[PDB]
């Protein structure tokens, strides 16, 4: 006999395979919640692969017997009760660095979008919008702004933002950043002005971007308080984490005008539908499913670097082989 | 610049 | 009395007006064509501002009995006879640097939006598809494409594209230009690859993204003998001008698959219907109504800079006073 | 790379 190593919410494991054939039992369980895994997989299974769509509660990881690995295919942990899989010996990795430059140029994409409202124009053009002379083209395409001189707030200094950071100083953005973890050096290092309270942050930003981890703290850090904050007319980027923005605030903020446009890739609530929650058809609203990271490669990328990050666990030891392990401190 | 003043600061 | 000076092509003056107001009488036409213009303007007029909707050629021109100047309101000319203009002593002037980082700005959020299909993406969740699973993730947005090492070739390396170049390093593209008219060491002064022919361009770009003007030798530059040059697979930017790219053979090329994608914000019969013209429903197109250059401030500029460039007309001397005269050389 | 070579060169 091998180890089993399951596929949680997933039924796809054609890329893992070649790295997996001769060290572990490849299982797959496609389940939305810890209530679809089969009993034989709870009490075998040493090794796991999953993504967002499934959350691992204290509850959901003390059925598991014989679990001692859980690997994140992708960036962010926060659907992994990670102090709680430490008590009971399971150590928690992820895949940090595949979508990183994916993820930035999609926000940039997302920021852009909002400011030339590219989107908007090309909805209106499919809609049967004619327009004619120069005084329609300012009509349809009002709101539209100059990007040199505006100040784009990044929340999240890490690897994303930094490389939001570099592509916004090409158009003429101000760059600014709030981040309370990092040391004293980052803004100098980068060339990038920095303040050291959220509030400063939206006192003086044209443009709101979202970078930083869904954490303990952080959970609803676009409130109904923090929205007012926020300038007259700005544009809010969430690329981040679906948690990070009260919906409900969101939308009254864009029905009165408080934010001009907002574009959604995470959603407190996935899958995402316009028909379906707080965001009931608020204007100004571009939304994408959680698609930012996506790529061909980045997808084959992060991966590759789980089945290996399994691999590792299995021949050698845990937490000494690992590669990306995230929960060190809880072992 | 086109933004103005928050709400409430 | 004052000289007359007549918008031809819309009924809006109200930013010129505090700059003529004691010079010129001011009159608008808001016409589409030649036709559409009272006879009194044709017999009376000095000064003309005029933008894009409008095309004047040797007929019309020669109606005119006093004109001695047209100030284009905005950047291209194509669709004045410059030529001819200068044959019966009228100076044509352009407005070429108000919107040069807003069309770049655009483009950027043109190009984006192939690669990282956020319009698209969208498109599909306003038309209720559900994004549940990492599958359907990767089935949605399939296509999306890593950008660094890709390359992005520049047609026209003016001002614009200039702007595009600077922007495009941001992300990774390896940037080359083709440019017949510019000087050698452009490509070394701003660190760029150059290409010496245009079927060079064609076959090492992923990208093609077109910012030339339209002149007599560059009507439908992308036909269906230089559309086959392009790479398999490859992405069409288009915010120059329409009467660049043959839009029949874009269109089969769409539908055929060897063009993945088509950005575009000029078409050649304009205003752009998705129900008329040959590019009739052609799968992976965007489309944007001449909105490349809009901005509240680029359209006060510009409108500014017209004003004054029929103020210095008036009172100033031909060709001398004049700040950005196109036709020196057939007065 | 991602993209192919021309249909005719
Ligand atoms: N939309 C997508 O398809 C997708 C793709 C990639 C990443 N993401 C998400 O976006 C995030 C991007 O971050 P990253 O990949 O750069 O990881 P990262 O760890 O490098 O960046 C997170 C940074 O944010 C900071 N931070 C944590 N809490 C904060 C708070 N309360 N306020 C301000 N700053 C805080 C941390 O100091 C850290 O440096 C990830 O955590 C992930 O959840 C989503
Ligand atoms: N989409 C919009 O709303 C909008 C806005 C701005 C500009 N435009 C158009 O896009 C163009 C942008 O150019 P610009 O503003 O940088 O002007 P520009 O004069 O600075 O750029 C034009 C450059 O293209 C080169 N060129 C001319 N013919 C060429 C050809 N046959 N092949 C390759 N290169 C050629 C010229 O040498 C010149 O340097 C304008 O001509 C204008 O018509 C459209």
């Amino acid at each position: 006999p091998r180890p089993l190593v399951a596929l949680l919410d997933g039924r796809d494991c054609t890329v893992e395979m070649p790295i997996l054939k001769d060290v572990a039992t490849v299982a797959f369980c496609d389940a939305q919640s810890t209530q679809e895994i089969h009993e034989k997989v709870l009490n075998e299974a040493v090794g796991a692969l999953m993504y967002h769509t499934i959350t691992l509660t204290r509850e959901d990881l003390e059925k598991f017997k014989a679990l001692r690995i859980i690997v994140r295919i992708g960036s962010g942990f926060d659907n992994i009760d990670i102090k709680s899989a430490g008590d009971l010996g399971i150590a928690v990795c992820n895949v940090p660095a595949a979508s990183v430059e994916e993820t930035a140029d999609s926000t940039l994409c997302h920021i852009l979008n909002l400011y030339r409202r590219t989107t908007w124009l090309h909805q209106a053009l499919r809609e049967g919008t004619r327009v004619q002379s120069v005084e329609q083209i300012r009509e349809v395409a009002s709101g539209a702004a100059r990007i040199r001189g505006e100040t784009l707030g990044i929340i999240g200094l890490g690897r994303v933002g930094q490389a939001v950071a570099l592509r916004a100083k090409a158009f003429g953005f101000n760059v600014l950043f709030y981040d309370p973890y990092l040391s004293d050096g980052i803004e100098r290092a980068l060339g990038l002005q920095r303040v050291s309270t959220l509030q400063d942050l939206l006192f003086h930003s044209d443009c709101v971007t979202l970078h930083c981890g869904l954490n303990e703290h952080n959970h609803h850090l676009i409130n109904d308080f923090t929205v007012k904050q926020m300038r007259q007319g700005a544009f809010l980027v969430n690329t981040a984490r679906g948690g990070l923005v009260d919906e409900k605030a969101l939308a009254q903020a864009l029905k009165e005008g408080r934010i001009r446009g907002a574009a959604l890739d995470v959603h407190e609530s996935e899958p995402f539908s316009f028909s379906q929650g707080p965001l009931k058809d608020a204007p100004n609203l571009i939304c994408t499913p959680h698609a930012a990271w996506y790529s061909e490669q980045a997808s084959i990328e992060m991966r590759e670097e789980a089945a290996r990050e399994i691999r590792r666990a299995i021949t050698g030891r845990i937490p000494d082989s690992l590669k990306n392990c995230v929960n060190k401190d809880h072992l | 610049r086109r933004t103005g003043a928050p709400p409430a600061l």
